[PDB]
RNA sequence: CCCGCAGAAGAAGCACCGGCUAACUCCGUGCCAGCAGCCGCGGUAAUACGGAGGGUGCAAGCGUUAAUCGGAAUUACUGGG
RNA sequence: CGGCCGCAAGGUUAAAACUCAAAUGAAUUGACGGGGGCCCGCACAAGCGGUGGAGCAUGUGGUUUAAUUCGAUGCAACGCGAAGAACCUUACCUGGUCUUGACAUCCACGGAAGUUUUCAGAGAUGAGAAUGUGCCUUCGGGAACCGUGAGACAGGUGCUGC
RNA sequence: CCAGGGCUACACACGUGCUACAAUGGCGCAUACAAAGAGAAGCGACCUCGCGAGAGCAAGCGGACCUCAUAAAGUGCGUCGUAGUCCGGAUUGGAGUCUGCAACUCGACUCCAUGAAGUCGGAAUCGCUAGUAAUCGUGGAUCAGAAUGCCACGGUGAAUAC
RNA sequence: AGCCAGGAUGUUGGCUUAGAAGCAGCCAUCAUUUAAAGAAAGCGUAAUAGCUCACUGGUCGAGUCGGCCUGCGCGGAAGA
RNA sequence: GCUCAACGGAUAAAAGGUACUCCGGGGAUAACAGGCUGAUACCGCCCAAGAGUUCAUAUCGACGGCGGUGUUUGGCACCUCGAUGUCGGCUCAUCACAUCCUGGGGCUGAAGUAGGUCCCAAGGGUAUGGCUGUUCGCCAUUUAAAGUGGUACGCGAGCUG
RNA sequence: CGCGGGGUGGAGCAGCCUGGUAGCUCGUCGGGCUCAUAACCCGAAGGUCGUCGGUUCAAAUCCGGCCCCCGCA
RNA sequence: AGGAGGUAAAAAUGUGAAAA
């Protein structure tokens, strides 16, 4: 809701709902300008203090979950290979056949 | 690095025993909870998260 | 050891205060920072966490840690099942 | 672990490091049992008429939104608070304004109060042209009444039914 | 403090009600039979105008008397004759009345036209043993205006309980 | 073209305010006194002073200077 | 007309292995070596931003280009299939220079010293072991240096298998 | 730079071969069941079939170009 | 009193903080 505040889309990445209700873990994707950068410094773990109604004696119990946000972008790997290495060894190896041959193999 | 799930990480106490919300890290305390929980999110990081 | 002068002048902190174990309130933070020998408190109205005042115990000592014994008839001959 | 025994499987003898401040026995009062006996009730059995299927009425959730106030939210919330939302109500939002204030007391001041009514204006309000010029007089003013300076406060449908 | 707006927003689900899916019924004409209540900045004769909601004159009564108020089912007879039909009725365009500063968001009611869903309801589930179920009608409080919501009364009136 | 001198007044040129003075860094690419000097390439270059080439006269004073069409050659051309 | 998998159709009925192999032939046709070539490999030059503190000509150097040697792998079948009969090690060598050292010099971002880079030069010297069937390669300990290649990938009518 | 299998609810397999006419399982939505969930039971939307083209009263279907993955070389 | 025959397929689960 805070992101349509800021006119990111929240895309929906990954959830699991639990068995009786809830859901264990989520992951979205926020698109949009200064979203990571707004949004790195929310690496924090929220604390909840509520009023529980699955314990019968409704009484306050703590819960936990953690706020973790990463960047998701990723451009990797092209091509590393330099001139500065690369000792080529060109060996020759024996082979067989049937009376007096060296069938050689570099 | 986010191994501290349970009990080791209370950057914003969210309660219903008086429902106020403080996150420590600086002490911005609101009693409009339930705004909070639907866009007065933007408040915490201008204040609280401008210094760090 | 005794005699003369001298400005009260040069000479007071330590531990604890919920119960066990004598003795209290307010404020700050809210299962967070911390306390403890034990039972257990701190989860926004804390006699237990920290500070301030007051008070209790001791007193040039006061706490803490380690160790032996009694408490322990939980090695029982005395004196158990 | 070692010793011993055994064909083997294992048996026999027998510790500690470490961890918690409980483990355990009998019994008592309730609770509970696809335990039992008895009893009660539209529980079911025997019938009758409905809901869910349809159009619409109304509440809530959800969604949406400047707000679509808030609370109730298994049985025992959901035609509930609301014995009734076009303004009002309304506790909500936006805008425009007053801010010892809308209600109220004390210190100090001028003026009967009130009213016909105009301009700007959405309104709240500000600034006027005049009539009237009253109970009584410690007569340098006690009092229903309007506004004002300012120090105490007022008000709160703001939160907390743990 | 105030205008306007929202609380009636709407790709969805659920709770709670009114009327039917027809012929024990609808339509038409004549027509008999109730209890309890409310009334004054109120209810309103009689009468007059009209298709109607209502407009106007306006006695009587601040009340067993006057008014609201013609009870509706049902009964005699005629028509429709088992259809998505003359059963049913939302939606929709247009023209009006009521209260109110004001009916656009957002009211109730009326007139003309239009006229679908629905052909007795799955898994499942709810109320009732008495003048009770089921079923038709009326008044009041709430209220400036306006409910099928709520309260209350009267008409008709069963089966089963081994 | 060698040689002997000149090669400058404001300009310690703006500067993105302790800064690069023709010269790591981007610019208008000045008005002048003149037989005379482009606010610009290199050296020490953080910045200097200073040494040069453009440019101006005196001497040597005849063919000279910059290119083109082509012939023959040099370097490039190091292994059992 | 079933009918010719290969479609002028060995009768329209038909797959594999052979490293004891055997016989007849071929360098008409392969493997090792030599040969022509030089794609590739290797080495050497040209243009030249950039990197490097400033500056590319201290060095390296992209973008592409121009040649050489005949040591890698290959291309083509010229020589040998009435035999060129083997990889490595051992012993013994010999030549080239594009140099691993020692010598003589230029430049520097070469202070000193120690290095880096380039030019001249073949005179002489250019390790011992662990592991592997080894060349290569890794490690250990040195050394002034433990050079790069050619010579049927030197050398088996010299040895080993 | 050869031959071939396939692209179907969100997922996974028939249906094609012999030209019309896509079934089922899981998942999704809701209800009921218990206080809640699972399970169970009922009802139901959701796939023209990677993509382009020809043929036909009609093509996901018969066939072919382009892209992704897989088998052997 | 003395004592026999007929008489239940399937139904799992619920994290964690309060008593002068």
């Amino acid at each position: 809701r805070w992101a349509e505040s800021r006119g990111f889309k929240t895309e929906i990445i990954e959830e699991s709902e639990g068995e009786v209700a809830g859901i264990k873990s989520v992951t979205i994707k926020i698109s949009g300008d200064y979203a990571y950068g707004w949004l790195r410094t929310e690496t924090g773990v929220h604390r909840l203090v509520r009023k529980s109604p699955f314990d019968s004696g409704g009484r306050r119990h703590t819960s936990f979950s953690s706020a973790f946000v990463y960047p998701e972008v990723d451009d990797d790997i092209d091509i590393e290979i330099n001139p500065a290495d690369l000792r080529i060894d060109v060996y020759r190896t024996s082979g067989a056949g049937g009376q007096h041959v060296n069938r050689t193999e570099s | 690095n986010k191994s501290d799930i349970g009990w080791g990480s209370q950057i914003r106490s969210y309660v219903l025993d008086d429902s106020r919300i403080k996150d420590l890290r600086t002490g911005v305390e609101t009693r409009n909870t339930q705004a909070v929980l639907d866009g007065s999110l933007d408040q915490f990081i201008e204040a609280s998260l401008k210094a760090g």
